RNA sequence: GGUGUAGUGGUAGGAGAGCGUUCUAAGGGCGUUGAAGGUCGAUCGUGAGGACGGCUGGAGCGCUUAGAAGUGAGAAUGCCG
RNA sequence: UAUCCGGGAGUCAGACUGCGAGUGAUAAGAUCCGUAGUCGAAAGGGAAACAGCCCAGACCACCAGCUAAGGUCCCAAAAUA
RNA sequence: UAGUGAACCAGUACCGUGAGGGAAAGGUGAAAAGCACCCCGGAAGGGGAGUGAAAUAGAUCCUGAAACCGUGUGCCUACAACAAGUCAAAGCUCGUUAAUGAGUGAUGGCGUGCCUUUUGUAGAAUGAACCGGCGAGUUACGAUUGCAUGCGAGGUUAAGUC
């Protein structure tokens, strides 16, 4: 079996036992956590939403927040006297799926 | 007061304005002065009025 | 009193140097030939960070065109289909199915071509 | 700075033909010698303020001390000769082990002489009581008499 | 202890056409290169023959090995130093010239 | 992170076969090329060769439609000066055809060295000679593309 | 005329690869068995087609 | 401190917040069990930049607050090497 | 967002496109005004490339989506509709 | 590269007919204890031994950056044009301040350096061979505005004395 979920406002393809990293949801580390918002389920089978499938669910385990690399954007104009420097470091959460429905 | 704990009031005491110092302080590369003209030299304007 | 900077100019160009890494001969050694090309490589990593998402939408658009045509349709027939029958089922996932499961992309081109 | 540097006069070479930068000393600012630009100057850096916002700092400061606790009056400091054993024992007795400011009647020179050398200790004579000195130290001893002189001085 | 050292600072002759010898004997045993450095008509033979047969020697007296196995190891030739001078050319224009050192430098192996 | 790229040597490759006795060579060409590139698959990435082979039979038998078998000129210069050289498209049919489907599809192809190999694994062939019967290779209908 | 930019170090050491020179003719004397250059005299032992020289 | 709304291209230029260097006063603390400096690291911070380690090195240097400036270089057909 | 008071400036070389006029040969990427825009000081997408044209205003991240002008046979995403 | 031009036998060497101009150049080690003796070599210079806490502290002597010159080695490279990177990425090789690891990089997409000055410069307009150091809005006295403090229709001393 697989899955294809909603989050993070894009979509992921999962499977059990696998851990995926998404954008930051607001809860602790080691929590459960629950999508109600499968686009498809599949496998052997095959079932697809419309826009997602009826009433089914994919619930996760927290492992990790955590932030990526900092990326850095350096805005330059030649002979115009102007740069900026940004930095950033984008945060991630980490989730171990558990069961798909 | 003690004199490792110094402080004054806020608004007292402001930073200066270096000159010529990069870019990004915004008085870099020209000191305020702009592009070229008698007011662009060292000493340069004009009497007062 | 007098300032002479030894270490922080020397700090200031070793940093610029470590990032001028992988570079052609001058450009990795020289502080000058370095940062010229390290600040037009940070501008060329802004753009690229955006024409990523330009290139693998294209890529995954094409991949859905031609699993289409192997069933007897068009990307844009097919997507049409599927904003008709509701589907909302990204373009990257879709392109996962044509590569790994034809039949699961097969199903969804079966709801777009009765949708139509 | 460019003026008072030992040498110049002579354009090191023309304005034009060689192929060589526009130069016209050989001690200006952008040569290994070379007159400094502006640098420092002789320069006083004192300034007088108002007598109230100095009579009241004095205040200030001596307030604090008192509603810190951290006075401690006297009645002798009378050392029959200067030995400053003596004076350590007398903080001892009273408690002191951090520094101290040590006020004195304008003629105490045993007690003074004998408080002179420890490091924790400054003295001053009564009329010489500075901001500096008093906030420096944490503590102040100081004698009767000298606490009657600074309240008719001020 | 397998390898012995043997090295010419200050040696008034050039690094870059020394290294064209050196690059002869490099991966070679000391028999193949002392031969190559005799019957090379360059300059830096001689001088790179000396350093080798000191190394030799070296591995003999210092160390107690074999000589009738041993092999080149290493061999270069740094930069030295560059006592500079000056020759004057027309029009009152100096040109200057550098004289160049080598320190040169053989390392030679039991195998 | 996730998308499927084409390992280069995994993805097997077919052989297919293009007959092209009326058909224009610019549209013949144009399917083509999409085979060769490999865009005719989901594998499709564009840095690896996901593409496949094309035998072309019947070359000179194919369609130029109106004068373009007088007046469709192909030039092409020496880099010598005065050395510009020029052969119409119905002497290149009649006795050329190879040239003439090949020039099509490489101009139709990138520039690029992976363009430069996708034009190897084209085969014309004038007649129907087919000497590649060793490979297996499948017959493909141009006129329902 | 003058070169109007500086070459690289890899453009000279793509110049340097014939500059280097070869020996070449060394043989093995058939007396003394030291090596020699083909058609000269052993410089040690001075013979040349086993006579002494 | 939080919620919402709206916004955050930018030269000359104006305004405000800062990082870093040298020194000073005070506080406090770290150094032959190895300071500064040098060098390599896949580290942290929105940025200036800041740490922690490995090797080198061999004696002075950080941290907090405040202050004073010869305070920050990539260009000057710039000077010296 | 306008006004008044006060501190600090910079700017007095402007260019093109469209419309309205002059000079011009109702020629000029010409010149001079008005008017609006853009550039200047603005990246991005299209016009092959292309400051000044068409769409549109970069705070950052996303291997998410909907559209603009412009486009959908291949190069090169999309209809051999 | 500071401070006197000069921390060193400096107004010296050197330049100039002359008046005159005018440099560069500091640091072993606690102590010379400065490498007896042996080997290669003509010697220099190395290699052992030995002094020393330390010799990669041995006269070019503390530290010993960069440019620059080399040696070796993991990956790549001889049908490819590319302001030389960036983004994606196969393969290969290693294993960290252990975290959506490091290095390399076939191949593909996009992409005409930095400054100055310009209506406008990738610019065939200007400057820079590179590295390192040095090198440009400061101070004194006054004026004015704001901020802060003290005092308040009274706010304040200058010189000078202690
Ligand atoms: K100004
Ligand atoms: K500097
Ligand atoms: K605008
Ligand atoms: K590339
Ligand atoms: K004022
Ligand atoms: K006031
Ligand atoms: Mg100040
Ligand atoms: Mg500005
Ligand atoms: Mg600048
Ligand atoms: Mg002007
Ligand atoms: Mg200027
Ligand atoms: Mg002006
Ligand atoms: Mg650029
Ligand atoms: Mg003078
Ligand atoms: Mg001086
Ligand atoms: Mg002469
Ligand atoms: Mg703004
Ligand atoms: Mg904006
Ligand atoms: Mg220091
Ligand atoms: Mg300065
Ligand atoms: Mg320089
Ligand atoms: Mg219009
Ligand atoms: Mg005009
Ligand atoms: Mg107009
Ligand atoms: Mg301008
Ligand atoms: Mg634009
Ligand atoms: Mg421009
Ligand atoms: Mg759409
Ligand atoms: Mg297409
Ligand atoms: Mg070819
Ligand atoms: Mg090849
Ligand atoms: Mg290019
Ligand atoms: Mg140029
Ligand atoms: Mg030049
Ligand atoms: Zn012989």
């Amino acid at each position: 079996m697989y899955a294809i979920i909603k989050t993070g406002g894009k979509q992921v393809k999962v499977e059990v036992g696998q851990a995926i990293y998404v954008e930051k949801l607001n809860v602790e580390a080691g929590e459960k956590v629950v999508f109600d918002e499968v686009i498809l389920v599949g496998g052997e089978s095959t079932k697809v939403g419309a826009p997602t499938v009826a009433g089914a669910t994919v619930e996760g385990t927290v492992e990790k927040h955590g932030k990526q690399k900092k990326v850095v954007t350096f805005q330059y104009k030649p002979k115009k006297h102007s740069h900026r420097k940004q930095g950033h470091r984008q945060p991630y959460t980490k989730v171990m799926i558990e069961a798909i429905n | 007061m003690k004199l490792h704990e110094l402080k004054p009031a806020e608004g007292s005491r402001q930073v200066r304005n270096r000159v010529g110092r990069g870019t990004s302080s915004g008085n870099g590369k020209t000191a305020g002065r702009g592009q070229k003209g008698q007011k662009a030299r060292s000493g340069g304007g004009v009497r007062l009025g | 009193a007098r300032v002479k900077g030894g270490t922080v100019t020397r700090k200031r160009r070793k940093k610029v140097l470590k990032l001028a890494k992988g570079y052609y001969g001058s450009k990795h050694t020289l502080f000058k030939s370095a940062k010229e090309q390290v600040m037009n490589s940070y501008y060329y990593a802004f753009r690229d960070r955006r024409q990523k998402k330009r290139d693998f939408r294209k890529l995954w658009i094409a991949r859905i065109n031609a699993a289409a045509r192997m069933n007897g349709l068009s990307y844009s027939k097919l997507m049409h289909g599927l904003k008709l029958a509701e589907i909302d089922i990204n373009r990257k996932m879709l392109a996962d199915l044509a590569v790994n499961d034809a039949a699961a992309f097969t199903a969804l081109a079966e709801q777009a071509k009765d949708a139509l | 700075n460019r003026s008072a540097v030992r040498g110049g006069g002579r354009k090191p070479w023309r304005q034009k033909g060689t192929g060589r930068a526009r130069q016209g000393s050989i001690r200006s600012p952008q040569w290994r010698g070379g007159g400094v630009v502006f640098g420092p100057t002789p320069r006083s850096y004192s300034y007088k303020f108002p007598k109230k916002v100095r009579r009241l700092a004095m205040k200030s400061v001596l307030s604090d001390k008192v509603a810190e606790n951290n006075l401690v009056a006297v009645e002798g400091l009378s050392f029959d000769a200067p030995k400053t054993k003596e004076f350590k024992q007398v903080l001892a007795n009273l408690s002191i082990d951090t520094k101290v400011l040590v006020v004195l009647e304008n003629g105490n020179d045993f007690a003074a002489l004998s408080a002179r050398n420890l490091p924790n200790v400054s003295v001053v004579t009564s009329d010489n009581v500075s901001v500096l000195d008093v906030v420096s130290a944490n503590k102040v001893l100081a004698t009767q008499t000298a606490l009657t002189q600074i309240e008719e001085v001020l | 202890i397998t390898s012995a050292k043997a090295t010419a600072k200050t040696v008034r002759t050039s690094p870059r056409k020394a290294r064209l010898v050196i690059d002869l004997i490099r991966g070679k045993s000391v028999a193949d290169a002392i031969s190559i450095l005799k019957f090379t008509p360059n300059k830096s033979a001689g001088i790179i023959e000396k350093v080798l047969m000191s190394a030799v020697a070296n591995a003999e007296n210092n160390f107690d090995l074999d000589v009738e196995s041993l092999v080149v190891s290493e061999a270069f030739v740094n930069e030295g130093p560059t006592m500079k001078r000056f020759r004057p050319r027309a029009k009152g224009s100096a040109s200057p010239i550098n004289k160049r050192t080598s320190h040169i430098t053989v390392v030679v192996t039991e195998k | 992170r996730t998308t499927y790229m084409a390992k280069a040597g995994e993805v097997e490759r077919k052989w297919y076969v293009v007959d092209a006795t009326d058909v224009p060579l610019g549209r013949l060409s144009a399917v083509v090329a999409s085979v060769l590139r490999g865009k005719n698959k989901p594998t499709f990435t564009p840095h690896v060769d996901t593409g496949d082979f094309v035998i072309v039979i019947n070359a000179d038998k194919v369609k130029l439609t109106g004068k373009k078998a007088t007046d469709k000129i192909y030039y092409r210069h020496s880099m010598y000066p005065g050395g510009l050289k020029s052969v119409t498209a119905g002497e290149l049919r009649d006795k050329n055809s190879r040239r003439l489907i090949e020039t099509s599809v490489k101009g139709m192809l990138p520039k690029n060295t992976l363009g430069r190999k996708q034009f190897t694994k084209l085969n014309v062939y004038g007649g129907a000679e087919h000497p590649h019967a060793a490979q297996q290779p499948e017959v493909l209908d141009i006129t329902n593309l | 005329a003058v070169p109007a930019r500086r070459t690289s170090k890899a453009k000279k050491a793509k110049r340097r690869t014939h500059y280097k020179l070869t020996i070449k003719g060394l043989n093995a004397c058939s007396n003394c068995g030291e090596m020699k250059k083909s058609h000269h005299v052993c410089p040690a032992c001075g013979h040349y087609d086993g006579k002494d020289v």
